[PDB]
């Protein structure tokens, strides 16, 4: 059991730091097409 | 009297607990029970851990 719940909390760290990753990317693309939006 | 007694003892042991294992229980299923398996796809058999 404390093996098992170790290994669902790295799954998890794991998980959310991808789910950051992707947030992060799709934020930066969104401001940076506005601002080439706004030149246009 | 002239040949040195010899005393023995004698001890059987068996495979360890999971408990007893420690973090190396994780550390091995990390590796083998999600990595090699989904990354590779190597179909091998191989033992337990203990």
């Amino acid at each position: 059991w404390a093996a098992r719940t170790i290994f669902m909390k790295s799954q998890i760290k794991r998980q959310e730091a991808v789910a950051k990753a992707i947030y992060d990317r799709e934020v930066r693309s969104v401001e940076l097409a506005l601002k080439i939006a706004q030149q246009q | 009297y002239l040949v040195k007694q010899e005393w023995g003892a004698t001890s059987i042991t068996d495979k360890p607990t999971v408990n007893m294992l420690g973090g190396y229980y994780s550390q091995q299923q990390f590796l083998r029970n999600l990595d090699a398996r989904s990354f590779s796809s190597p179909q091998p058999e191989q033992p337990s851990i203990s």
